RNA sequence: CGCUGAAAGCAUCUAAGCGGGAAACUUGCCUCAAGAUGAGAUCUCACUGGGAACUUGAUUCCCCUGAAGGGCCGUCGAAG
RNA sequence: GAUGUCGGCUCAUCACAUCCUGGGGCUGAAGCCGGUCCCAAGGGUAUGGCUGUUCGCCAUUUAAAGUGGUACGCGAGCUGG
RNA sequence: AGGGAAACAACCCAGACCGCCAGCUAAGGUCCCAAAGUUGUGGUUAAGUGGUAAACGAUGUGGGAAGGCUUAGACAGCUA
């Protein structure tokens, strides 16, 4: 089916600050979310909330499935911590989080300060793990791979900034 | 990648996908099925 | 900002250590600033500079004037410095003052002419033989384009002519030092123009 | 016999154009005609009888398609290998005004009547101009 | 030079050289373009009392 | 190389949107450059007398005046 | 009722189907090295023995000693092997 | 000869006795260079196709008639 026909149910704590053209969802755990929708949608006020287009064309059947879960996200986002767990393989290889500055150790010469963005706070429970704590699942998925474009995996060792995903290439030779 | 000018799938797994005019190929199991052009 | 001087020959000067640092004397007389050309009335921003010792015969009345506004009573030539945001006043005195051991400096001026240069010295070109049977060219430029479908010679062509007295500027030249008695510049290395010209001394901002 | 224009006697005008979405194309087909003088009854080849043109916006102008990625703008400087070139997206940003004077100079004839009638053309990429002595007339509303 | 003074004096008026050409045919009015241009310059109210019966004759 | 994301309840670097990205591109370093007839911009200096005919941006002519400065000429230049 | 033909020297300009440098994908790529294929023309891209030779084989390097067009560039610029 | 195909003895229209600052048409055109429709109605195409090009490859998009299962529970996904 198409995800447009099912509806949000939105938790709780959520505030619709609807001006028509801009959406606004505001909640505890972060907040102040918003994004401005395309113009050809239709957006009702309710207890839940349910997208539709007005010309039935290729380009607004795929922009309502977009926005509907550009706003389930939002939702979430205000309701539930994203996260993204890195974890590092390799001898020698450490993370040190100092507040919004965030050091690797990943063999190079000189270490590497990467600056978190406002809003996303990492945490890193060990030396080879990150928790990237967040309200936007965007923010939190360019963070997590710029993190990650440092050092990617290498198939022959395994050596490298690695997340969940366990379809890691492996080969020896 | 791999430049042909008759991009087709290898296995289960490859799906084309046309990315910004370009019909791509991208295998999630077999990264020597991935094929740019064509 | 920058300082006018005046070339006046290289010299040599040796260290404690011994090693040799080839010099060359800047004379500077000391600067009157003669405008601040403000954004608003002008658009960029700058400021005049010039030196002294021009007799009054020889400036126009204008130009004595234009020195009126400012008491400088101002001298030969007048130069004008670009600067991102320092102000100055009508009437002000631009020594060198603001130099400093190292400090890698740009220094301009108008080289020595070469009268009419040919295009083995203007360019560096090679030159035919001189015994092989050849004929009287033995250093006239070759061809200049190709056959049939150029149709003419490319614009930008190397040629013979005016090795001239054009300004040129070095760069990066570290000052060895500065004199606030006698008014003088030590650059290491050479400066574009004669001795007894007229030189201008910028901070590198190529660094 | 036939009645021609005399620019000794003859009548001028002063229009400002809003570009604030339009088509540039089907904009310079207007500025060009207006200025060519094709709008009036006593119309002739051999003078120059039109009105001046003031356009308040240069950057807000407005290409259908593909075309703001695209539509590079060659020259040459002479010298060989002197090809250069810079598309709309990047020229609208530096010199938003030479971007639409370079559609009507390409409508016009070719001929030293049609560098007479580009110098009644004046474009500015604000919002206000400075002919408001002239008082110039809103038109294309 | 005629069919483009005709068709500038016309489109002040409301209608197009193609078009009052048509609403002049539809009678039978038979000025030729040598003395409509004359008129579109000089005799502006006639050209405009030739223009509305143009458009009066309904083409 | 990607993040969110449907069309096609999953997946999906794209259709909207948000990023990283090489001696190439545009600045940044140097020189010429308002004949850029679109001829740009700041400072300063110089000129404050009459008469006639004919027509009236009013034009032409007679006398007196010639300033700011520029040129001529001369002594020359590591400029030619 | 005339467009002077091969090589060499001088002078270069243009295409990328790129030899080096630059950014990347795959690899039967442990590392050091490599093979293959996209993007990229900004700058570089050898001296000699032989032979009239371009080409080619040699000895020695270099990061590399690119492929073509330009009357198989260039004799109202030089030689006549 | 003339008009059109941007210019193009051989292609399309058409065969100049001369004069006109007269009208209607053919090929070919009617946004500006350039004379004439930003004319009216029903659709398609977003790549500058139009404005060069084959084998071959591709969930690009519009239309047409047949099919296989299905509220007795299909196709996806979630748990054994
Ligand atoms: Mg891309
Ligand atoms: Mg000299
Ligand atoms: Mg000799
Ligand atoms: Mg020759
Ligand atoms: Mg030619
Ligand atoms: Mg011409
Ligand atoms: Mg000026
Ligand atoms: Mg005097
Ligand atoms: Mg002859
Ligand atoms: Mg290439
Ligand atoms: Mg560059
Ligand atoms: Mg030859
Ligand atoms: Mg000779
Ligand atoms: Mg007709
Ligand atoms: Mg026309």
């Amino acid at each position: 089916s198409r995800v447009a026909k099912n509806p949000v149910k939105l938790p709780a704590g959520v505030e619709i600050k609807l001006a028509g053209q801009q959406l606004s969802i505001k909640g505890a755990k972060g907040a102040l979310e918003l994004k401005v929708h395309p113009s050809v949608e239709v957006i009702q006020d309710s207890g839940e909330l349910r997208f539709a287009a007005r010309n039935g064309d290729q380009q607004t059947r795929a922009m309502a499935g977009t926005t509907r879960a550009l706003v389930n996200n939002m939702v979430v986002g205000v309701s539930q911590g994203f996260e993204r767990k890195l974890q590092l393989v390799g001898v020698g290889y450490k993370a040190q989080a100092k507040g919004q500055v965030l050091s690797l150790s990943l063999g190079f010469s000189h270490p590497v300060d990467y600056e978190l963005p406002a809003g996303i706070v990492a945490e890193t429970p060990s030396q080879t793990d990150i928790l990237i704590k967040g309200i936007d699942k965007q923010l939190v998925g360019q963070v997590a791979a710029e993190i990650r474009d440092f050092r990617p995996p290498e198939p022959y060792k395994g050596k490298g900034v690695r997340y969940a995903d366990e379809v890691v290439r492996r080969k020896e030779a | 990648m791999k430049v042909r000018a008759s991009v087709k799938k290898l296995c289960r797994n490859c799906k084309i996908i046309r990315r910004d005019g370009i019909v791509r190929v991208i295998c999630s199991a077999e990264p020597r099925h991935k094929q740019r052009q064509g | 900002i920058g300082v006018v001087g005046r070339k006046c020959g290289m010299t040599r000067i040796f260290t404690e250590e011994g090693v040799s640092i080839p010099v060359t004397v800047i004379e500077v007389e000391p600067n009157r600033v003669t405008q601040f050309k403000t954004e608003e009335t002008d658009g960029y921003r700058a400021v005049q500079v010039t030196a002294g010792e021009r007799r009054a015969s020889r400036v126009t009345k204008a130009q004595a004037g234009h020195f009126a506004k400012a008491n400088v009573a101002a001298g030969r030539g007048v130069w004008e410095f670009r600067l991102g945001e320092e102000q100055y006043a009508a009437g002000d005195q631009i020594t060198v003052d603001l130099f400093q051991a190292g400090q890698m400096v740009d220094v301009t001026g108008e080289s020595k002419g070469k009268g009419f240069a040919g295009t083995i010295k203007r360019w560096n070109f090679r030159g035919q033989d001189n015994t092989h049977g050849n004929s009287v060219s033995h250093r006239v430029p070759g061809s200049i384009g190709q056959c049939q479908t150029p149709g003419r010679v490319f614009k930008g062509k190397k040629m013979s002519g005016h090795l001239g007295a054009e300004r040129v500027t070095v760069q990066s030249l570290e000052i060895v030092r500065v004199d606030a008695e006698r008014n003088l510049l030590l650059v290491k290395g050479a400066v574009p123009g004669a001795t007894g010209g007229d030189v201008i001394v910028r901070p590198a901002a190529k660094a | 016999k036939t009645y021609t224009a005399k620019p000794e006697t003859v009548q001028r005008d002063w229009f400002v154009v809003d570009a604030a979405g339009q088509t540039l194309g089907r904009l310079a087909t207007e500025i060009a005609r207006r200025l060519r003088g094709k709008h009036k009854p006593e119309y002739t080849p051999h003078v120059d009888t039109g009105d001046y043109i003031v356009v308040i916006n240069a950057e807000q102008v407005r290409v259908t398609g593909a075309k703001t990625t695209d539509k590079m703008y060659y020259h040459h400087s002479g010298f060989p290998g002197g090809i250069k070139s810079i598309n709309f997206e990047k020229l609208i940003a530096k010199a938003p005004e030479r971007v639409i004077e370079t559609a009507v100079k390409g409508m016009l004839p070719k001929n030293p009547l049609g560098r007479d009638m580009y110098r009644k053309l004046k474009v500015y990429k604000g919002a206000s101009h400075p002919h408001t002595a002239q008082q110039p007339q809103e038109l294309k509303i | 030079l005629w069919i483009a003074r005709i068709n500038a004096g016309a489109r002040q008026n409301g209608l197009s050289y193609s078009r009052l050409i048509a609403g002049l045919k539809k009678a039978a009015i038979e000025i030729d373009r040598k003395v409509l241009a004359d008129l579109a310059v000089n005799e502006k109210a006639a050209f405009t009392a030739i223009v509305e019966k143009a458009k009066a004759s309904l083409a």
